[PDB]
């Protein structure tokens, strides 16, 4: 943990690599929802490549 | 003195093992090919019947990714009489596009066509390769290139490009998912040349720490202590007899192994045949030639015209040597082989030579040209 | 008209529609499965100004 003096009381700062790992099925669902990926494996590959 | 190793792999552990209490073993889970396939099945918009069909289908996929039962078996295994075979075919088609593409294929032609169906239409030599795989796939197996050229009605260069594209595909798509790690074997007896003669010695990887708990019961374990000694003694004696009788196999390789049986070793070591059959099973020796199971040195025999006996392994090695140096323009039939081994004093039949060739996995004469 | 419109249709809707039997629905699912597609998918902000 480090300090963020600019934050508001309801906010925290999260690294985006941790967030990418933690929110993965949500990302799969959103990728399939908007037509970017037609199957689960396509979304898996897209997340692996970090496009 | 026992040889001290001049090199090694430094041990992976880098800790001081300070903690005096550690938990019991539990293990982990592994993801095989079928685990991955079922994980993909669940996240697919199937139906209840479709999911049942997919479960039955994935049950039948083997390690290489090939379906192992006909679709009729799956349809019977479903257990519902309203379901036809076209639904099973549709579910199979949907499954075959899971990662890796081509998995759960009926045969090689089907897998290759499935893989080619995914390439974009702008790939240059797509139609030609598709035609080759679909229509004439065994003329390629014969490496003919002329009758295939007479049927496909094509020039040389197009055929070469199509063949190169075909051979760039994956014949075993399901081997990509590697859940396994190469396991090995630990030799139990080591054979080394001392004073020009081969002598055996037990491997020192075992646990020889002879200890008792006199602090407090150990009478039963006192018997196990000497049971281990008996096991070591019998293993050492049997291996020593085997090596003493086979002094020429190590020096000159095969083609010189003697035709021994369990009864010979039983008479030599003064033990029953069953004990010999038990000791010399799933136990290995390491030699400068390789690792061999003790059972490898027992073999059959055939009559020799000179008055002796010839081991079957020697005849197999001679067949291998003769076939390896046959005429490339016109290979050797087993009738020729039985003649060549006849003049050497080996009196074997022809069907026996064919059986030996089959066991070595060597194609017939017509397929070796 | 398009594959995107067909893919969103579910199996029950295409079963209740007239003139479409079980064989035709199975053939539609078969030609879709040949390309790694399935009925019952969901898409957002379709059509994209055709």
């Amino acid at each position: 943990i480090t300090v963020g003096p600019y934050l508001r009381l309801h906010q925290c700062g999260l690294p985006k690599k941790m967030a990418l790992e933690l929110f993965k099925p949500f990302i799969y669902g959103k990728l399939e929802l908007r037509g970017l990926a037609t199957t689960i494996k396509a979304a898996k590959k897209m997340v692996e490549r970090e496009e | 003195w026992d040889t001290i190793y001049t090199a090694g792999t430094p041990s992976g552990t880098s800790g001081d093992y300070i903690d005096d209490e550690l938990p019991v073993y539990q293990g982990e889970t592994t993801q095989t090919l079928q685990d991955y396939l079922m994980w993909q099945v669940e996240l697919t918009p199937f139906s209840d019947t479709d999911r049942a069909i997919a479960t039955s289908i994935v049950d039948a996929v083997d390690e290489t990714g090939y379906l192992t039962v006909p679709l009729e078996d799956i349809l019977e295994s479903i257990g519902d009489e309203e379901i036809d075979i076209d639904e099973v075919e549709a579910v199979l088609k949907r499954i075959q596009r899971f990662d890796p593409v081509g998995v759960a294929a009926k045969d090689l032609r089907d897998c290759l066509l499935i893989q080619l169906s995914q390439f974009d239409k702008t790939t240059p030599w797509l139609e030609e390769a598709r035609l080759i795989i679909s229509d004439h796939l065994d003329l390629l197996a014969n490496h003919d290139f002329r009758t295939l050229m007479r049927v496909t009605r094509l020039k040389e260069d197009v055929l070469k490009e199509a063949v190169n594209l075909i051979q760039s595909l994956d014949p075993r798509p399901g081997q990509s998912i590697q859940t396994g790690e190469p396991e090995y074997v630990i030799p139990d007896v080591l054979v080394r040349k001392h004073n020009g003669h081969w002598t055996v010695e037990l491997n020192s990887d075992s646990i020889p720490r002879l200890q008792i708990n006199q602090h407090y019961n150990l009478q039963d374990a006192k018997w196990l202590i000497k049971s281990l000694e008996s096991r070591n003694d019998t293993l050492l004696r049997v291996s020593r007899c085997i090596v003493e009788q086979q002094q020429a196999f190590f020096e000159q390789g095969e083609e010189y192994m003697k035709p021994m049986v369990l009864a010979d070793i039983a008479q030599a070591v003064e033990m029953h045949e069953s004990t010999i059959s038990r000791v010399t099973t799933q136990k290995y020796l390491h030699s400068p030639r390789g690792i061999f199971e003790l059972k490898y040195f027992f073999s059959s025999h055939v009559n020799t015209e000179g008055g002796g006996e010839a081991s079957s392994t020697a005849i197999r090695a001679l067949v291998k040597k003769l076939i390896a140096a046959e005429n490339p323009a016109k290979p050797l039939s087993d009738s020729k082989l039985t003649s060549l081994l006849s003049e050497q004093g080996i009196m074997v039949a022809r069907r026996t030579v064919a059986k030996y060739r089959e066991s070595l996995s060597i194609p017939p004469s017509n397929q070796r040209k | 008209h398009y594959i995107g419109d067909l893919v969103q249709r579910t199996e029950v809707e295409l079963l209740k529609t007239p003139n479409l039997g079980k064989k035709s629905l199975t053939e539609i699912k078969d030609v879709l499965a040949s390309r790694g597609l399935s009925l019952g998918m969901r898409l957002e902000n379709w059509p994209p100004a055709s």
